[PDB]
């Protein structure tokens, strides 16, 4: 379509680190019979933790990326339904610009 | 059947080698030559065999031989079908698998179906449609040109003599 | 072909391509009725088919005056193919590899090859020197001349005749030249006619 | 990034509706058939069944999941620890077949996660998820994925493309100039850099694919796409 | 262990209006010159 | 004009009505086969050729 | 004199595509022939049937 | 690609319509409408030729050679 | 050529223009629309293969 375009590729690494600085809970120390609610968090389909207060998170991601600091490219989306985060660095993906 | 169809003979010896024109060649420019895949494959089941014979010739070693036969085997089946299951295929440099004779004769374009049950023709043509209303139904427009093109062969006769003369 | 009919030394005989006769000219008599178009016939031995579908595509093109007359077909994995009968049959392709000392001869070819590709030289150049070597190798006139410094000659022989040009000195520190033999080498196979 | 070691991991829920006892195994790589399971998640070192259920089930409630999985307790109870549950897997490609289990879980097994050590944790983490995700959709409480949504589709352009042929082809290259150290070190010949490196290769190589459009080595043209690479319609300005 | 330049490598082919490219920084008034179309 | 065919008005495709330029571009190569022959582009004389 | 029925008329941008008879007239009555199955060529430009 | 002379349709020669046209609404300031009918062109046949018109001939004089 | 009515023989007239005119009613059995739309013609050889066409 006139207005789309695809994805060129981000470095995921700098996106994980805002996740641990952020409260992101690492899944290597994760124990579900206690926070059986926590909404996991995806980076490019590898689940690196878990987050108590996803929605402060989102948030400050989407205001981060609105203002260039994280690139625009980057995809970012929250199930509330699945109590699920997952984000894309991904290149090969289309989109187009709202 | 006792005569025309034994099941000795359904295991090869004595292999007919087809005549050019089954596989044709065309001298190029002296330093371009084009050989047909049946050819390269007759010339691998020869190179196999005169290897074997010489194997089997001189000092037999058994698990020597029985390697050997196996790949005349294969080159000799390849070259009658090249797309057998679970057997590698033989290849034409370019990466191109051989055209076997089954691979010639098999789909529509093989040597039945478009060859036989089908075919391009002479004395025939092609060109767009127009509607004509002033035309009759059971009539065919036909352009100049293809009319100049397209032939009748007429036999002299004396009915036609003067005419066909005329026509000349 | 010459017309019967008429018959005048020099046959001025014209090929009716479109309508598919070679015809006298002179006399109007068509000679032959069945003719073939080249162009589309050499097609099918030389062709964009890579994959193999192509049911025109029947041949294969060959080099004599390189090559010889050297047909061989690759044994390679297929669609359907259990790996263990391609390693079988190539394994017993290596014990029936009991080719001539001129057989593994063209083990030289494959260093021209190695050379010109490190050369950055053309198809045309390597195929020029393939030639060259080719016949001088086993000559008499050369005999027991420094055969690392043979082969480098046909190269600026091959590159000669190319047009491609390319200096003593470059061909030299190419390989390894003893200027002197790379010299007396690269003229008796000038000589050579 | 990097080489795409595009590897598939297929964890199967076996039995149709109605049916008794419905297992769930995984399709392990270089490993003839699948395996149950807790035979994976005992190979993990979540040795319990508490635990292993833990990592595929969050609620203690959810008795209708629990029961679910009952039947996959039952079929890895034989094995009760690392060793025989590693040596099991290994049979499937003592010791030999230990360090093969070993490796094919580390090296091969949902490689996008760490191709390496300690992350066994985070590996069998997934893996549960992947269970909880099939078990939801065998519950109808989940539906199954859209083979079709566009979002989990991507195009390959002409980087991409290109960089698939060029890892190929510098691999190429990579090892023909290994091949020339061997040969002058046998001989002590002097390392020639433009003996080593064909240039031809990479230049040839690139050239082909964009020419002809088949998106691999003529080698190879065969069973390698062609569509890629179209010459350029030049008809009208829109076109 | 102990211990005892810039080599040409291959020719890859530009994409036209490319970073690499000669045409991407290149005028209206400067493409007409290169008989290009702008 | 029956059928999907169309009426055109001759007198406009006299004006210049659709009418258009056509290029077509024919390519020849003088190739080298090896070391004696080469192709070569000359008026071919009938007799020799 | 006058038609009976009124017609929709005004301008329209028209298309001159591609496919023009003359590009496509082809006729035949024998010709060149293959050399493997003796039949004619495939193609208006080889002049096949 | 040049102004043609005459509409193709009528017949009214048009070709000797264009600089006045041009300067109708780059001088003058006239808007369309305005500029064609000052310069005669009643039917819209003719005006449907000026108004169309895309003269690419100024954008080919551009290259030298 | 779908059936037996998709090859049927005609009276010649030749024409001027680059097309094979035919009349409308015949445009039904043949499934032709005036749209860019080609068709083949065959010529009999034979005085005997004239008459299979005028005749059947
Ligand atoms: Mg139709
Ligand atoms: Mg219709
Ligand atoms: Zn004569
Ligand atoms: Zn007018």
């Amino acid at each position: 379509s006139l207005m789309s375009c695809i994805s060129v590729g981000t470095d995921p690494m700098p996106i994980i680190t805002f996740l641990s600085e952020w409260g992101m809970e690492p899944l290597e120390d994760y124990v579900p019979h206690q926070s059986p609610d926590a909404t996991r968090v995806f980076v490019n389909g590898v689940w690196h933790g878990v987050h108590r207060n996803p929605a402060r998170l989102m948030e400050t991601l989407r205001t981060l990326r609105r203002k260039g600091d994280i690139n625009p490219e980057v995809s970012m989306i929250r199930d509330i339904r699945e109590k699920e985060l997952k984000i894309f660095t991904d290149a090969g993906r289309v989109y187009r610009p709202l | 059947n006792e005569v025309f169809s034994r099941p000795e003979w359904m295991i090869l010896t004595c292999l007919p080698v087809p005549p050019p024109p089954v596989r044709p060649s065309i001298s190029f420019n002296e330093s371009q030559r084009g050989e047909d895949d049946l050819t390269f494959k007759l010339a691998d089941i020869l190179k196999a065999n005169i290897s074997l014979e010489t194997l089997e010739h001189n000092g037999a070693p058994h698990h020597a031989i029985e390697e050997a036969e196996s790949l005349l085997q294969f080159h000799v089946a390849t070259y009658m079908d090249n797309d057998i299951a679970g057997q590698p295929q033989a290849l034409q440099k370019s990466g191109r698998p051989v055209k076997s004779i089954r691979a010639r004769l098999k789909g529509k374009e093989g040597r039945i179906r478009g060859n036989l049950m089908g075919k391009r023709v002479d004395f025939s043509a092609r060109t767009v449609i127009s509607g004509d209303p002033n035309l009759e139904l059971d009539q065919v427009g036909v352009p100049k040109s293809i009319a100049k093109t397209l032939t009748y062969p007429e036999v002299v006769t004396p009915y036609n003599i003067d005419r066909l003369t005329q026509l000349v | 072909l010459t017309c019967p009919e008429c018959k005048v030394y020099p046959p001025k005989i014209v090929e009716r391509f479109s309508e598919g006769d070679v015809v006298c000219a002179l006399c109007g008599l068509v000679l032959s009725d069945k003719l073939v178009d080249t162009r589309s016939e050499w097609r099918t031995f030389s062709n964009d088919d890579h994959n193999g579908d192509d049911p025109s595509r029947v041949g294969e093109a060959s080099n004599p005056l390189l090559d010889g007359n050297n047909l061989s077909t690759r044994i390679g994995k297929g669609e359907t193919t259990d790996m263990r009968f391609t390693k079988e049959l190539n394994k017993a392709q290596g014990k029936n590899v009991m080719d001539k000392k001129d057989n593994e001869v063209q083990a030289a070819f494959a260093k021209i090859t190695m050379l010109c590709d490190a050369a950055e030289l053309p198809k045309i150049v390597k195929d020029c020197a393939k030639e060259a070597y080719k016949l001088c190798h086993d000559e008499k006139t050369l005999k027991g001349k420094s055969m690392e410094s043979i082969m480098a000659a046909s190269i600026l022989i091959g590159c000669r005749r190319a047009e491609v040009a390319r200096t003593f000195k470059e061909i030299q520190s190419l390989i390894h030249v003893k200027t002197k033999e790379f010299g007396k080498t690269l003229n008796i196979m000038k000589n050579i006619l | 990034k990097g080489s795409r070691f595009i590897s598939t991991l297929q964890v199967k829920l076996y039995g149709r509706e109605g049916s008794s006892a419905r297992t769930i195994k995984a399709t392990l790589p270089y490993i003839k058939q699948d395996i149950p399971i807790v035979i994976i998640f005992r190979a993990l070192g979540i040795i319990p069944d508490g635990e292993i259920l833990e990592h595929i089930c969050y609620d203690v409630n959810d008795w209708q999941m629990l029961e679910m999985l009952k039947p996959c307790v039952e079929d890895g109870f034989v094995i009760q620890d690392r060793e025989t549950a590693l040596d099991f897997i290994g049979r499937r490609g003592k010791e030999k077949r230990i360090q093969y289990a070993k490796d094919i879980l580390q090296k091969e097994f949902l490689p996008h996660i760490t191709q390496l050590e300690g992350f066994e944790s985070r590996k069998a983490f997934f893996l549960g998820y992947m269970i909880n995700r099939l078990l939801l959709c065998a519950l109808d409480r989940k539906d199954q994925d859209d083979r079709d949504h566009f979002g989990k589709k991507r195009l390959d352009l002409a980087g991409p493309l290109l960089a698939q042929l060029f890892k190929t082809l510098f691999k190429k290259l990579t090892k023909d100039i290994f091949r020339y150290m061997q040969r002058t070190v046998e001989e002590a010949h002097d390392f020639n850099m433009k003996l080593a490196i064909n240039a031809k290769t990479i230049t040839s190589g690139l050239k082909y694919a964009l020419a002809t459009g088949n998106w691999g080595e003529q080698k190879k043209a065969m069973s390698s796409r062609a569509g890629v690479s179209q010459v350029l319609n030049r008809y009208t300005y829109s076109s | 262990k102990y211990e005892l330049g810039k080599v040409f490598i291959g020719r890859l082919p530009i994409m036209l209006r490319s970073k690499n490219c000669y045409l991407s920084e290149a005028t209206e008034s400067d493409l007409y010159k290169l008989k290009e179309c702008p | 004009n029956q059928e999907d065919s169309m009426i055109m008005n001759q007198s406009s495709i006299d004006r210049g009505l659709f009418r258009s330029l056509f290029f077509r571009s024919y390519m020849d190569q003088e190739k080298k086969y090896g070391m004696s022959i080469t192709e070569t582009f000359e008026k071919p004389q009938r007799t020799n050729t | 004199k006058k038609l009976m029925a009124q017609i929709f008329f005004g301008p329209t941008y028209y298309q001159r595509l591609r496919h023009m008879v003359d590009d496509k007239i082809h006729a035949r009555a024998r010709g060149p022939m293959q050399v493997l199955t003796r039949q004619p060529v495939e193609g208006r430009s080889r002049d096949g049937g | 690609m040049i102004v043609p002379v005459r509409c193709f349709s009528c017949g009214k020669v048009v070709g000797d319509k264009w600089e006045s046209y041009l300067n109708l609404l780059q001088e003058d300031e006239l808007d369309e409408g305005t500029a064609l009918s000052r310069l005669g062109l009643k039917r819209y046949c003719c005006r449907r030729m000026i108004l169309t018109h895309v003269d690419l001939i100024e954008k080919f004089l551009r290259y030298n050679p | 050529s779908l059936h037996k009515m998709s090859m049927m023989a005609h009276r010649v007239k030749v024409i001027p223009y680059s097309t094979f005119r035919l009349n409308l009613s015949v445009t039904s059995p043949y499934n032709a629309d005036f749209d860019g739309d080609e068709m083949n013609l065959h010529v009999p050889q034979s005085e005997e293969t004239r008459a299979e066409l005028s005749q059947l």
